[PDB]
């Protein structure tokens, strides 16, 4: 629908690519559009488990620009899923697809697709004069795992870039400060790792020793 | 000490002193199950393993990126220097130098971002050490699921593991409750607990463990008359002084 | 000026029940990048030259995939704290306290609360969905759609794992659990308690005896209801209330559009157009110019991924703060000053 001025032959977009052209024989304006379009994801279990896959076409509404069509075609809000059988049950999420849809390899085995379950349904018996009070208790022990430090690294720039080459080293002498800056950043990281470990573990400065008699009223450590 | 922590989570210490053997058995059994749980699952130490794997992958990616030509005729310094005189070679060497310097800069930038994330994790771990190991925390879910009693640290490669000991209520029972009790034209409110009824008789118990007691003047306090509290229930409040007279 | 004296104290004779809002970003948009489409779009010569670089987009896509996984992890950590979908009772008699502006509305297909409906209307996303077909980008050339330009240059937006309906379900479960059981469901089984008795427990938590609550129950319920209504009025009146969430959306859109606009950079080559270079030059000089363009566009992608990583670190800090606030202000009563609003929580 573009109307070119008579001195114009090509049209360009914001990315400076030619998206419109005037045909030189019949002086009509033609839009130019790239052929390739649309995100593609592949869904697999382990290759040690099976070689079956499911392919998600993120910009295809199957209700085609697909590689192949199988017996199982399921349309999600994350795209058109091909190769997975849709079931009506809700499970926990195994392989996340997106928009509330997950995938799994279940039982004569195939890839299934389902809506993820958020949890078990519950209803509290609320009343304006009723209370629930526990009669017992459970002593529970749970684990929490937190990273504290990572590995400290150092880099020889001349060894990495110009390994045992004098001509390369002499040409690399024109940069210098960039490698000093990289090693400054890595040295800061390396000092920070030991600081992290000290701040987590060296809180108390008295090395307390446990008593030799381990009678703690029945509690055992 | 564990009775003090029970007082911390709002349970009277006689509950602990009367169930000490059961509490010690439950604690020992849970600590014993921790070892079995960690040994049974293989993805327990996934965070520490991902830290190790990410550092190894970054170094190996740096090693593999030396095969990039970066627009030069070859990625091999010796192959460039064997075929070309120094003026023609210097262009290719400068291309390789720019590309490899970019690779080192990308590695250092991603290491700085990862170190910031690790620093946030270590600050959280130090806070959890101070507030769960060196004390008893009132913050919900900061030191495990349930009412926090105490925590124990354990050293791990590139990290720390906390064993949060918590109090989880169990075996709840329905009761009829009331906000206040009218005895002598006065409204009576519980000092520390909650009024409950088993169907016929009214008691007052602590809120986190069922321990019913006779509603007395020592158990309650008096505020106003019985005309303003919505849902006040007629019951007797036993004064212990008057039987002694 | 405080009227200090060595034997004078000021003691309040009344109180106001105040409700205030705190808005926290939790997740940002998930993106994925095709290097071959962005740098060498439908050019086989450019693709064969980009094979010599190769692993840098594997590194970039690894970083972007880590960000995209972290966004769903952030949303899960904030909202899926309890794995127990509690339901509100059908009889809404809570001693005069009314939660209709925060409880789900069954007359709407989204099953959102009125306040949540106002918030979702007041944040304008950059897309009405996540499926933009090739046909409607081909048939709407004259509109010059920014999403069509981004997708033709290999930039796609991945949908979140949890939909807004599932997030509203988690929020409704948390609200129902709080209203019916106090802080008990965040620590174990949900133990029911009447809502005036629960409010008396909170009053005892902030150091006020519970007879104050029981003797001023109607006034306290009226103050709570009025403050909840004023929250709706203030959010619907103020246009810059959701500025943090809108800034997150705008920053992601601006970064993708900057990536699209940077394809016009010559980077020291004779042209920024691969087809214009390949139409005039033989493969050697074409290789020189295309290598310049490849280095420049790879630098643009690396800059985008670095800034996305820094923004994702900031968003992760905000999501950790939101998860902590959910645990310590929704699942319990907090003693920390100003952590859960101004005043005694
Ligand atoms: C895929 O295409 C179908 C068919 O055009 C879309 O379904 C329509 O959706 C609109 C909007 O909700 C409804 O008014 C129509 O009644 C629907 N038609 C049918 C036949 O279902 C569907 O929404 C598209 N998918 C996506 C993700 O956009
Ligand atoms: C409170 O709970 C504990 C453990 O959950 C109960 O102790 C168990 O009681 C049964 C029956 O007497 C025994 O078979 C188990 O061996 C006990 N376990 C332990 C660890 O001691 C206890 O009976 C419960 N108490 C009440 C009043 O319900
Ligand atoms: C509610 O509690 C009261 C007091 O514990 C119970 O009354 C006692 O019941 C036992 C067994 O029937 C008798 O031996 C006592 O003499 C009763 N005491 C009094 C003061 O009456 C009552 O039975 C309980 N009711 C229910 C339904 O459990
Ligand atoms: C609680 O006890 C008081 C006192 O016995 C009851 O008040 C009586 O109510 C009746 C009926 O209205 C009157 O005829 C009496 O004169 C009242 N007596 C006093 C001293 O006020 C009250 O009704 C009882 N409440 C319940 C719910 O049973
Ligand atoms: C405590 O404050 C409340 C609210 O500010 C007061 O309630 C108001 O009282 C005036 C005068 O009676 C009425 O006109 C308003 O309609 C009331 N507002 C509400 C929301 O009920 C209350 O009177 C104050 N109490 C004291 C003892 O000062
Ligand atoms: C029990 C009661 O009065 N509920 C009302 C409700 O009907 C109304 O829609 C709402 C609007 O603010 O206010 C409250
Ligand atoms: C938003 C809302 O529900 N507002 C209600 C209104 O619909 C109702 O007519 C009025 C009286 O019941 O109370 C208020
Ligand atoms: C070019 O020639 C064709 C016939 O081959 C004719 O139809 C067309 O109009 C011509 N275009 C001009 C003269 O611009
Ligand atoms: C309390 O009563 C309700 C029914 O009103 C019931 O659903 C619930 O299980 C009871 N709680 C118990 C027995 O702990
Ligand atoms: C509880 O609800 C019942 C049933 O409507 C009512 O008769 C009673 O007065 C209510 N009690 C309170 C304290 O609201």
């Amino acid at each position: 629908n573009k109307k070119f001025l008579p001195f114009q032959q090509f049209g360009r977009d914001i990315a400076d690519t030619t998206d419109a052209v005037r045909d030189p024989q019949t002086l009509e304006i033609l839009d130019i559009t790239p052929c390739s379009f649309g995100g593609v994801s592949v869904i697999t279990p382990g290759t040690n488990t099976s070689n079956q896959v499911a392919v998600l076409y993120q910009d295809v509404n199957c209700t085609w620009r697909v590689y192949s069509t199988g017996s199982n075609v399921f349309q999600t809000r994350a795209g058109c899923l091909i190769g997975a059988e849709h079931v009506n049950n809700s499970y926990e999420c195994d392989i996340p697809i997106g928009a509330g849809i997950c995938a799994s390899y279940q039982t004569s085995q195939s890839i299934i697709a389902y809506t993820m379950s958020l949890g078990a349904e519950n209803s509290v018996a609320y009343s304006n004069n009723s209370i629930a009070i526990p009669t017992n208790f459970t002593i529970s022990v749970t684990t929490e795992i937190l990273p504290v430090s990572m590995t400290k690294t150092s880099v020889d720039c001349t060894m990495y870039i110009c390994g045992d080459s004098t001509e390369c080293s002499n040409l690399l002498l024109q940069y210098g400060s960039f490698c000093t800056q990289l090693n400054r950043a890595l040295t800061g990281i390396a000092v920070e790792q030991d600081k992290n470990t000290q701040e987590v573990f060296a809180q108390v400065k008295q090395i307390y020793k446990t008593p030799p008699i381990k009678d703690f009223g029945g509690f055992n450590f | 000490q564990m009775a003090y922590r029970f007082n911390g989570i709002g349970v009277t210490q006689n509950v602990l002193y009367e169930n000490q053997k059961l509490i010690a058995n439950q604690f020992n059994s849970a600590i014993g199950k921790i070892q079995d749980s960690l040994s049974s699952t293989p993805s327990a130490l996934g965070k520490l393993q991902d830290v190790v794997n990410q550092n190894a992958q970054a170094l190996n990616t740096l090693v593999k990126q030396l095969s990039s030509n970066f627009g030069a005729i070859s990625s091999v310094l010796n192959d460039i220097l064997s075929r070309l005189d120094p003026p023609e070679a210097e262009v290719q060497i400068d291309r390789l130098i720019t590309g490899r310097l970019q690779s080192l800069q990308t590695y250092v930038t991603q290491q700085l971002i990862r170190a910031a994330e690790i620093r946030a994790s270590a600050n959280l771990a130090a806070t959890k050490m101070s507030e769960c190991v060196l004390g008893q925390s009132k913050r919900v879910d900061f030191c495990g699921k349930g009412y926090h009693l105490m925590s124990f640290p354990q050293s791990a490669p590139h990290g720390v593991v906390f064993l949060h000991v918590t109090y989880v209520p169990a075996q709840e029972k329905n009761f009829t409750t009331a906000p206040a009790i009218c005895h002598d034209g006065k409204a009576h409110f519980p000092r520390e607990g909650v009024f409950v009824s088993n169907g016929t008789h009214w008691f007052v118990t602590q809120r986190n463990f069922y321990e019913p007691q006779i509603i007395t003047t020592d158990n309650t306090f008096v505020s106003g008359n019985c005309d303003v509290v919505i849902g006040i229930v007629n019951n007797t409040v036993y004064d212990p002084l008057q039987p002694e007279l | 000026s405080v009227a200090y004296s060595n034997n004078s104290i000021a003691i309040p004779t009344n109180f106001t029940i105040s409700v205030t809002t705190e808005i926290l970003p939790v997740s940002m948009t998930k993106t994925s990048v095709d290097c071959t489409m962005y740098i060498c779009g439908d050019s086989t010569e450019c693709s064969n030259l980009l094979l010599q670089y190769g692993s840098f987009c594997t590194q970039l896509n690894r970083a972007l995939t880590g960000i995209a996984v972290e966004q769903d992890k952030n949303t899960q950590e904030v909202f899926a704290q309890v794995k127990q979908i509690y339901k509100t009772p059908p009889i809404k008699d809570f001693g005069g306290f009314n939660f209709s502006q925060i409880l789900p509305d069954p007359s709407k297909p989204s099953k959102r609360s009125p306040i949540e409906d106002l918030l979702f209307n007041k944040v304008t996303l950059a897309d009405a969905g996540f499926i933009k077909q090739y046909g409607d980008c081909l048939g709407d050339i004259a509109a010059r759609d920014l999403i069509c330009a981004q997708k033709f240059n290999g930039l796609t937006v991945l949908p979140p794992l949890l939909t807004d309906e599932m997030i509203a379900q988690y929020t409704s479960a948390l609200l129902a659990g709080t209203i019916t059981s106090g802080w008990t469901f965040g620590a174990g089984p949900a133990l029911q308690i009447p809502f005036p008795m629960q409010m008396a427990y909170r009053f005892n938590g902030i150091g006020v005896t519970q007879n104050v609550l029981y003797e001023n129950q109607k006034l306290i319920a009226n103050q709570f209801n009025s403050a909840i209504g004023k929250i709706q009025d203030s959010l619907s009146s103020t246009p810059s209330a959701l500025g943090k969430l809108q800034d997150v959306v705008n920053q992601n859109a601006q970064a993708l559009n900057t990536l699209v606009k940077q394809l016009s950079s010559n980077f020291g080559a004779i042209s920024s157009v691969l087809n214009d270079i390949l139409s005039r030059l033989d493969p050697p000089e074409a290789e020189v110019q295309i290598d310049r363009l490849i280095t420049g566009r790879l630098q643009s992608l690396q800059t985008y991924v670095t800034q996305q990583l820094i923004r994702a670190a900031e968003i992760r800090a905000s999501a950790n703060l939101a998860a902590t606030k959910m645990s310590e202000c929704v699942l319990g009563q907090s003693k920390r000053v100003d952590f859960c609003g101004k005043g005694y929580h």
